[PDB]
């Protein structure tokens, strides 16, 4: 389910399913 | 960064993955 354009909390719902328990870090501005 | 890759372009597991701890 992560292969198509995801932003903003999308993203972050991707990242926090995906990454489980180890946790992300999110820094749109880069 | 992320937003570019993924949301201005189509993402993938691998750089999502490369956001995890
Ligand atoms: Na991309």
């Amino acid at each position: 389910f992560v292969n198509q354009h995801l932003c903003g909390s999308h993203l972050v719902e991707a990242l926090y399913l995906v990454c489980g328990e180890r946790g992300f870090f999110y820094t749109p501005k880069a | 960064g992320i937003v570019e890759q993924c949301c201005a372009s189509v993402c993938s597991l691998y750089q999502l993955e490369n956001y995890c701890n």
